């Protein structure tokens, strides 16, 4: 249903969704809420799943906040020192913009 | 005094010797005299010397010695070399939530292939989708048979395949007759398709789009380029 909703066009249900099944747990998941959207709460979550402020910059750097991701890194004693390919480059675009549909609601007919 | 003794030690004597050693906890030394590979491997786990424990990988010779080893690499935060393994070891599931988490095409695109590989319909959509790519997801629901589904896509976010695809799908239907069952129309009558006239298409916002794709949405950030994807992006989008 969720997907029904992100493939419609418009943002809440899902979100609302992604509440009520975040908070019934998770940790391979979130995913399902970050992509559609840009922001994402998930974080302040995810961390605490992960914890490593690994996660936490990776997902972190980009809405200017790479730092807080730092700030416990630092606290731990890191242990960040080497990583992969990875910087941000697949597009999650697509959707609706005016003139040819979204599709909340469906006509048809018998003919 | 044991030094001298220990030419005079092989094979199979080091490796008792060398649990023995381990015992004592004397790891690295544990580690000198190291001897099979199962055994070096292990202890290897416990020691970490990463990049000598990829020797004695060599080519390892068992992705589980690559699942196992990539938790570990995992660990000790050594993911570009990790990424090696686990891409040696093609393992995509755990090396996807690196791979995302800082996110990445290029990754997309091997993955893409990869995604052709793994054999359920779903996850291969997400990257469509995450790629940005209709057609890619549209492509997939073609050897599936998702196809009421695909025609909300089709549909959604345009790319007209609802045209194409419903008279595809409407066929299936029409195989399984009954004109409720056959279900007609696309400019106009049953749908009125570009007649309606309202979400998925248009030239105006797309151009500014079509920039947009290009550059990053921007609010503050990293090297790590920005996209945002919220209220925002809703209000231009309808412009």
């Amino acid at each position: 249903l969720s997907f029904l909703y992100l493939i419609t066009g418009n943002l809440e249900k899902l979100r609302k969704m992604m509440k009520i099944a975040e908070i019934r747990k998770d940790m391979s998941g979130h995913y399902q809420n970050a992509l559609y959207l840009g922001d994402v709460s998930e974080r302040v979550r995810i961390l605490k799943n992960c914890g490593q402020k690994s996660l936490a910059y990776l997902s972190a750097a980009t809405h200017g906040l790479d730092e807080e991701a730092e700030s416990l890194k630092e606290t731990f004693d890191p242990e960040k020192e080497t990583i992969p390919d990875i910087d941000p480059n697949a597009k999650l675009l697509q959707p609706p913009a005016p003139i040819m549909p979204l599709d909340t609601n469906w006509p048809l007919l018998t003919v | 005094m044991a030094d001298k003794v220990l030419p005079t030690i092989p094979k199979e004597q080091r490796t008792r010797v060398a649990h023995f050693l381990e015992k004592q906890g004397f790891k690295q030394q544990a580690l000198t005299v190291s001897t099979d590979p199962e055994h070096r491997f292990e202890l290897a786990l416990q020691l970490g010397e990463l990049k000598i424990a990829y020797q004695l990988a060599v080519e390892a010779e068992s992705e589980q010695k690559w699942k196992q080893l990539a938790e570990l690499a995992i660990s000790k935060c050594q993911f570009s070399l990790a990424q090696e393994c686990l891409h040696h070891a093609q393992d995509y599931g755990g090396l996807l939530l690196l791979a995302t988490a800082s996110g990445n095409a290029s990754m997309v695109n091997k993955l893409a292939e990869g995604a052709e590989r793994d054999g359920k319909n779903n996850v291969a959509f997400m990257s469509y989708f995450l790629q940005g790519k209709l057609d890619a997801c549209l492509e997939l629901l073609i050897r599936t048979g998702r196809l009421p589904e695909a025609a909300f896509l089709a549909r959604t976010y345009l790319p007209s395949q609802v045209s194409r695809v419903v008279k595809l799908w409407r066929e299936n239907l029409s195989k399984v007759n009954q004109k409720a069952a056959e279900s007609l129309a696309d400019p106009t009558e049953y749908e009125n398709l570009f007649p309606g006239l309202k979400e998925a298409f248009v030239v105006e916002e797309w151009v500014k789009e079509t920039h947009a794709d290009l550059w990053p949405a921007k609010q503050y950030p990293l090297v790590t380029p920005n996209e945002e994807r919220n209220v925002m992006e809703e209000a231009k989008g309808f412009q």
